[PDB]
């Protein structure tokens, strides 16, 4: 899609093995790639990959991001944890790894942790300090939006 | 949360787990503590023991028994201290240094002194990195104890365990 | 609500050594040079509370047999007065006494002076020995009355109207030149080095930035026999602020600032070097090539930045020296040791002597005449048993370092440019370097002092002339013999 | 108490009505810092005075036994603000900032002590923190009364009364709640007024949320109490203190962040600007040395250095570095310490040490006892670090810095700690040479002690001279004459900044972005380009030593050129490598090779005459005997004595 | 000299008096004893450090890098493939 958050939640690089033999290698001189090969690759073209095969052509192997290590971390304090250090993507990203290996389990958990973050943004939404350097992008985002929106209304709020 | 280096620590993180991450200098040496009184008295026989809390026991604050030995608890029975069967944890403490590389500036470093009990002891040379766990205690009075004041430096902390 | 009298001169006049029982509780006067002193700590005096007894006062000084509310302090100051080195009967050691300041009379004193006290002597309490004694012996404190300066010099109105008059003739300067080292007979070069760097020089700071430098630093390089010590020794009777640190060793000060533990048992004192102590005022030092590399490189910054930075213990500031060094340095081995250049004649390092403007160098052996001239000098000084009289000279100098800030006009000093030209280009076929850019603006600077001198409030021709005949023959009689070749065109510029 | 009832009363009501037309200012100065979890509300006393004289009229007379009864007054504010009902709450710090009348620190003499000070001073060090109390549980040794004292500041002592005695109370660490404090030491200021004096300086306890708040060596300006302790060191002497509330940093001097791995925006907006131009890397060479004339290879050098390059992370563990080195070696008038000065202040992090380094601080990583004391090679990690006297240092950590430089890591044994941490730095070091321009008639290498190796090591050596020329040295002494009055040459750069030229306070952003952003890579063409480069060097100046000629050629050196490749790629910032990139490149380091390729009297060689006719058995001589000859002979130095020794050692005499 | 041939210490210091083991084997790397004259300089008086070293050192390998033309060549070429 046109916005710039999306096409660039789609050039992170995710730990994917091939199911099957490729010769016609496009990335070197192979020429084909031997079975079980773990090769990084960029969301947009691992993304139908694991659909169109019926075995589909990767294996999709979870994220070291995705770690249960790090689903576990982010149950403790979300507040305090620093989502800008690990992808910096989450929530742009997690959305579309949750839907594509459709993983219940987890929604729960992050459905979770951005309420937690929240009820926080609404806390520096009043008028940083070094919390603003820890968010996600995209979250960051929200906080120019509302940061904004409480500014211009105070700025109204008198002459 | 608590996640914190040492640099970064007290008071809002205190008498609460810690984990510490930094190196380790200069390794205090190694020593004997105290902790279980065992005795026989004879000829009215019988098995007599006393149990020492020092300041570090359990967790806990707890009223001072040191020190010496009990030495004829009542009546007035002979007791001879029983060596071996009375219980002794090594005791040890080493002080934590924030990370050279992350340091902020020509800034001076800020330590924090780690207590290791039992089997801690001696599993770490001096100039290793760390990361020790603990609950972070405040022991000593300030000098609010006495009646001199002194000055207004107080409650030396370390990290118990862990 | 109280003003505690001073009472002036009160002999008495007892020697400090002299003193005895017979002077307990009665006001007796002392003198003698001060030692460090301890800093300022409120002393308690009166009590006093909101109620919940009523004032106690306590003490001079006891305290038996505390609340507070508001309680009026009085600064507090000890300071050790010891006996005056000059005045020492021979063989016997300077015995010293405790000292007693109080309100007004803190910091009015301070170490390496002369103080005159009227403060009454006092005992207690013992005090505390009974250990190391055998007996029941109190110390002796003198609680202090006044200060005073030894027993001070400043210009005045008659003096200086009648002042102006004098410095209107030309060559006053040469007087002052004279004037400057009587005793030595010494030479009309080296002396006149001398008079230019204690005389001044404009500081003199760039908006916003960069203040060049305002001082001029004389190297005495000496010679055995010569006399390269006693000169400068003339500086530290004269100048305003004048410090000998002597090379090392020390003859205190020792000229490095270091936070040191303090005498008996004391809290920690910050210390300058020379440099520090010295400021606004003329350093002096003598043999370098005997200091310690410790001292060099604290020189050194100095020199450079015009301000000495320390960073221990907890303390970490800039304290600011920006004194003008003078100093004797004695070269490697004999009188004149090579034929080779002076960065060769001597050890210092080359980096260290380019910091030094103007270079003063003695040669190189006797004569009829000039053994003549001295013999009759040297005489003279023993039988004993033009210039200007040396007090107006020694008051000169403050005037016009206070007073006037003398400045070039950019019209027809453009010369001076020229001048570097015909000197750069011309010198680089013989020797190395030396010359540079810096030793450009040591001739407007130079120049400049003597415009002090003259009392000018500008820069003029003769000013230029006399400065450019100093930097000019300094970096001549630098170079190798080679430089006699160099002669022949000093012509133009002599 | 009805009348502390009655003072906070006053200050509820000049908390909740107070008025700067029409909001209020402190009601939401609170809400706006419990938010963010500050726990602090900081009073203008312009205000206070305003809104009522007489409060002020007593906190000015007794502000140890009132400023408590504010704070316990606004955090019963924070009560009904920040929470409602029908925990746990600190109680709020304080800090009030105010002009008045500035007190130096010289006329601070008892009189105004217990009445608040404001004043002026650079700090010195700051002592680490330690934790007071505030709110702590005792118990009773027997018994057992559990107390709960509430600790205010406004030392204490603790109450005897529930045999019992005559102080059995317990402190319960469990339940305590604990506070921070500080402790700043301030010199007052160099200008104002030291006089003859060393300036004194008056210890500091900050406490709760300023602390950390100044890093030491930043002029301030303190408000607080001014009050006296105790501390035996008689009689009764009691020693002074400045207890902090609040303060507050002059507006320039380090604030912070001044260091942030991101800087703003409208900065890549002229950066990427600044990348589009072609003189780009020419107008670069230009900022460099306002001051110093000529030197162009010297001037691009820096350059290159500053940029950084190449680095590989690459397995196995071994992970080549960036960047090069650089010597500026040669007799003075070359201003390499002048030049190196002005590196030290462009460069991001950089830390100026000639030696044997100074004062006190040892050449870069330190060994000191309570652990690494940060150094040089240490406090100035990841970037570029400037030595002196290169020649001139000591052994023991010469043997450091030699291992140092190639693989970025330095181990120390030293005692109780063995650590092996890491220096990223770049050294840039100038040499001072022996004896002048002979030897450049001597042998290139050959310098530095006895050995090359130095030379070896690093990438890129530049012989200079102060040169002389009437066309440049009339150019550098007019240029002077204009410097020193009317004095307005200084302009030029400034006219170069309104068209073209960097403010080198730019500069230096500019290089911590293209540091951190974009790590360049080589091309293909470019890397056969430098094959081609390394083997016509290696093949003709081996034909150059089939005569033994004195002199070099590692395979380090081609990585030298190559990691200039990459720190110039770094330059255009673009992620890739080009030909002329690196022609330009193959050029400059020749210039450094012809740096690498540039009779004696032998009078003090003359040691035949000693060692013949003078002695058979060499004994009772030996280096001893050759001075005293040569002592009071007005003749022999260190490295004379030795390369005439050496030099008959070889020669075969 | 103690340490490698005999393959003993022995320590008479003050002091604890004993003769204790130490047969470690040994490698070292020197530089060319002043003077790059490593490689065409004599079989002696290139080593520098006489001379029961020189034996007691089982073997001593000389590394004079000097072409040897045919052979810069292609240690260059090997650098270049390795560099990647």
């Amino acid at each position: 899609y046109y916005d710039i958050d999306d096409v660039l939640a789609d050039g992170t690089e995710f730990p994917c093995k091939f199911q099957y033999d490729i010769p016609g290698l496009g990335y070197n001189p192979g020429r084909p790639i031997t079975k079980n090969t773990k090769l990084s690759l960029p969301l947009w073209l691992a993304r139908i990959l694991a659909i169109v095969g019926p075995v589909p052509f990767v294996e999709l192997l979870p994220p070291d991001m995705f770690s249960t290590k790090v689903m576990n971390a982010i149950k403790t304090d979300p507040v305090a944890l620093d989502l800008h250090s690990i992808n910096s993507h989450f929530f742009s990203l997690a959305i579309k790894w949750i839907m594509l290996f459709s993983e219940k389990e987890l929604a729960n958990v992050v459905s979770e942790l951005l309420l937690q973050r929240a009820q926080e943004l609404n806390h520096h939404a009043s008028s940083t300090s070094t919390f603003l350097l820890k968010l996600e992008e995209m979250e960051k985002e929200i906080y120019k939006k509302s940061h904004e929106s409480y500014k211009d209304t105070k700025r109204w709020m008198f002459k | 949360a608590h996640a914190l280096s040492p640099r970064t620590l007290t008071a809002q993180h205190l008498n609460k787990l810690v984990s510490v991450e930094g190196i380790v200098t200069k390794t205090s040496l190694v020593r004997p503590k105290l902790i279980r009184s065992v005795h026989y008295a004879a000829k009215t026989g019988r098995f007599h023991y006393r149990d020492y809390t020092d300041a570090t026991t359990t967790l806990t604050t707890r009223i001072p028994t040191p020190a010496i030995y009990p030495t004829e608890d009542t009546e007035g029975n002979k007791l001879t201290t029983e060596y071996g069967y009375s219980t002794f944890i090594d005791h040890q403490r080493i002080t934590v240094q924030e990370m050279p590389e992350m340091a902020p500036a020509g800034q001076l470093p800020r330590s924090i002194d780690v207590i290791l009990d039992d089997d801690l002891v001696d599993k770490t040379k001096p100039g290793d990195r760390v990361n020790v766990v603990g609950v972070f205690k405040s022991l000593g009075a300030g000098g609010m104890n006495q009646s001199n004041s002194n000055t207004l430096i107080g409650f030396k902390t370390l990290i118990l365990g862990n | 609500s109280e003003i505690h009298v001073r009472i002036s001169d009160f002999p008495t006049i007892y020697s400090l050594r002299e003193l005895r029982e017979s002077n307990l509780s009665s006001l007796v006067r002392v003198t003698g040079v001060v030692t460090r002193r301890t800093g300022v700590f409120p002393q308690l005096k009166y009590v006093k509370f909101n109620c919940l007894l009523g004032p106690f006062f306590q003490d001079s000084n006891e305290e038996i047999r505390v609340n507070g509310e508001k309680t009026v302090y009085r600064n507090y100051q000890r300071v050790t007065l010891q006996e005056a080195p000059g005045t020492v009967p021979p063989g016997r050691l300077p015995r010293h006494r405790e000292v007693i300041l109080l309100a007004d009379l803190v910091d009015v004193s301070k170490p390496g002076e002369e103080v005159e006290v009227t403060g009454i002597y006092k005992n207690n309490y013992d005090g505390n020995l009974n250990a190391k004694n055998g007996f029941p012996v109190f110390a002796t404190i003198i609680e202090a009355n006044s200060i005073k300066r030894r027993e001070v010099f400043s210009w005045t109105e008659e003096e200086e109207r009648e002042f102006r008059k004098i410095s209107r003739d030309r060559g006053i300067i040469d007087k002052i030149i004279s004037s400057m080292a009587p005793s030595i007979y010494g030479h009309r070069d080296i002396k006149t080095a001398v008079a230019c760097s204690l005389f001044g020089g404009v500081p003199k700071n760039v908006n916003g930035k960069h203040s060049i430098r305002g001082d001029i630093n004389v190297l005495l390089l000496g010679d055995p026999g010569t006399a390269k010590s006693q000169i400068l020794k003339y500086v530290e009777k004269t100048a305003h602020r004048a410090v000998f640190a002597t090379g090392q060793g020390a003859s205190a000060v020792g000229l490095t600032a270091s936070v040191r533990k303090d005498p008996i048992t004391k809290e920690w004192t910050l210390e300058g070097g020379a440099l520090v102590l010295a400021d606004k005022g003329v350093c002096l030092i003598d043999e370098f090539d005997k200091m310690n590399d410790q001292d060099r490189t604290s020189i050194h910054e100095a020199m450079e930045q015009q301000s000495i930075s320390i960073s221990k213990a907890g303390i970490v500031t800039t304290l600011q020296a920006r004194c003008s060094i003078i100093a004797a340095a004695n070269p490697n081995g004999g009188r004149y040791n090579s034929t080779l250049p002076l960065a060769q004649n001597v050890s210092l390092t080359e980096p260290i002597l380019s910091r030094f403007d103007i270079l003063c160098v003695v040669r190189d052996l006797v004569d009829e005449e000039a053994d003549e001239r001295l013999a009759t000098f040297v005489v003279d000084s023993h039988v004993r048993s033009s210039p200007i009289p040396q007090e107006l000279l020694m008051k000169y100098i403050h005037y016009a370092r206070t007073k006037i800030y003398p400045k070039l006009h950019q019209m027809d000093m453009d010369k001076v440019s020229r001048v570097y030209a015909d000197l750069r280009r011309e010198s680089i076929s013989t020797g190395s370097f030396p010359i540079t850019v810096r030793h450009l603006e040591s001739i407007l600077r130079i120049a400049e002092s003597f415009a002090k001198m003259r009392l000018s409030e500008f820069v003029s021709s003769y000013d230029l002339d006399r400065a450019i005949k100093v930097v000019v023959d300094s970096f001549v009689d630098a170079q190798k013999v080679s430089v006699r070749r160099q002669l022949r065109r000093s012509f133009a510029i002599y | 108490d009805d009348d502390n009832t009655e003072i906070i009363k006053s200050f509820k009501n000049f908390i909740l009505e107070f008025r700067l037309d029409s909001q209020f200012i402190y009601r939401d100065q609170l809400r706006n810092n419990i938010l963010v979890k500050n726990y602090s509300l900081t009073v203008n006393m312009e205000h206070l005075i305003g809104y009522n004289e007489d409060i002020y009229k007593k906190l000015s007379d007794e502000p140890s036994d009132i400023i408590p009864l504010f704070e316990t007054a606004i955090t019963q504010v924070a009560k009904r603000i920040s929470i409602l009902s029908r925990n746990s709450l600190p109680t709020f710090q304080l800090i009030l900032n105010s002009n008045a009348n500035q007190i130096p620190l010289r006329d601070l003499d008892s009189e105004h002590v217990s009445k608040i000070v404001r004043l002026s001073g650079i700090i010195i060090s700051t002592s680490v923190l330690s934790s007071r109390a505030t709110y702590l549980s005792i118990m009773c040794r027997n018994c057992r009364h559990t107390t709960s004292i509430t600790i205010n500041n406004f030392t204490v002592s603790l109450p005897r009364s529930c045999n019992c005695g005559p102080d059995p109370y317990i402190i319960i660490h469990e339940s305590s709640k604990f506070i921070d404090q500080q402790f700043l030491k301030l010199q007052e200021i160099p200008e104002l007024v030291p006089v003859g004096e060393m300036p004194r300086n008056l210890t500091m306890t900050c406490d709760r949320y300023l602390t950390n708040k100044v890093i030491p060596g930043t002029r301030v300006t303190i408000v607080g109490i001014y009050s006296i302790y105790n501390s035996k060191n008689g009689v009764a002497i009691r020693t002074p203190y400045i207890k902090i509330l609040g303060i507050q940093s002059d507006v320039e001097t380090s604030s912070i962040w001044n260091s942030v791995t991101m800087f703003t925006e409208e900065e890549e907006e002229e950066f990427l600007q600044l990348s589009r131009n072609p003189k780009l890397y020419e107008i670069l060479t230009n900022s460099i040395a306002p001051s110093i004339f000529g030197n162009e290879d010297i001037k691009k050098a820096i350059v290159c250095l500053l940029m950084g390059g190449s680095k590989k992370i690459l397995p196995d563990g071994m992970r080549l570095r960036g960047d090069i080195n650089v010597l500026l070696l040669g007799d003075p008038g070359t201003a390499k310490s002048q030049l190196l000065k002005f590196v030290e202040k462009v460069s991001p992090i950089a830390v100026y040490t000639s030696g044997k380094g100074s004062s006190a601080a040892g050449l870069t990583a330190s060994v000191q006892r309570d652990y690494l004391e940060g150094g040089a090679m240490v406090l100035a990690d990841g970037g570029v670090v400037c030595i002196d006297e290169f020649d001139k240092m000591r052994d023991e950590d010469r043997v450091a810095i030699h291992e140092a430089m190639e693989q970025q890591t330095i181990s120390i044994a030293k005692a109780g700690i063995t650590t092996v941490l890491n220096s990223r730095t770049s050294v840039l070091a100038a040499a001072n040479p022996i004896y002048g321009r002979y030897d450049d008639l001597k042998s290139p290498g050959d310098n530095i002690d006895f050995q090359t190796t130095i030379l070896s090591r690093f990438d890129m050596i530049f012989i200079v001279k102060d040169d002389h020329n009437e066309e440049r040295d009339i150019s550098i002494a007019n240029h002077v004459i204009n410097i020193h009055t009317g004095n307005a040459n200084a302009m030029q750069n400034q006219q170069e900044e309104n068209g073209s030229e960097i403010s080198i306070e730019k500069m230096k952003r500019y290089i911590t972005y293209c540091r951190l952003k974009c790590a360049p890579r080589l091309s293909p063409q470019a890397a056969e380009k430098l094959s081609s480069n390394f083997v016509t060097i290696r093949k003709q100046l081996l034909i150059n030593e089939l005569e033994s000629t004195e002199r070099p050629i590692t395979i380090r050196q081609l990585e030298a050129i190559i990691r200039i490749t990459e720190s110039l790629a770094k330059l255009e910032l673009s992620p890739i490598a080009q030909e002329r990139h690196v022609d330009e490149a193959i050029r400059l380091f020749q210039a450094s090779t012809m740096d690498a390729a540039s009779t004696s009297l032998s009078e003090i060689r003359r040691f035949e005459q000693e060692l013949k006719r003078r002695l058979p058995i060499g004994w009772s001589t030996s280096y001893q005997t050759l001075r005293r000859e040569f002592v009071d002979t007005h003749r022999f130095s260190q490295l004379a004595l030795d390369k005439a020794l050496y030099a008959l050692e070889k020669h075969e005499t | 000299h103690e340490v490698m041939e005999q393959q003993t210490v022995t320590i008479a210091k003050a002091g604890i008096h004993t003769t204790l083991n130490a047969r470690c084997s040994v490698i070292a790397a020197a530089n060319p004893v002043f003077g790059q004259y490593d490689v065409n300089r004599d079989p002696h008086q290139n080593i520098a450090l006489p001379d029961s070293l020189l034996s007691r050192f089982d073997l001593l390998f000389v590394v004079t890098d000097d072409i040897n033309e045919i052979r810069d060549r292609s240690i260059s070429e090997h650098v270049l493939r390795t560099h990647r």
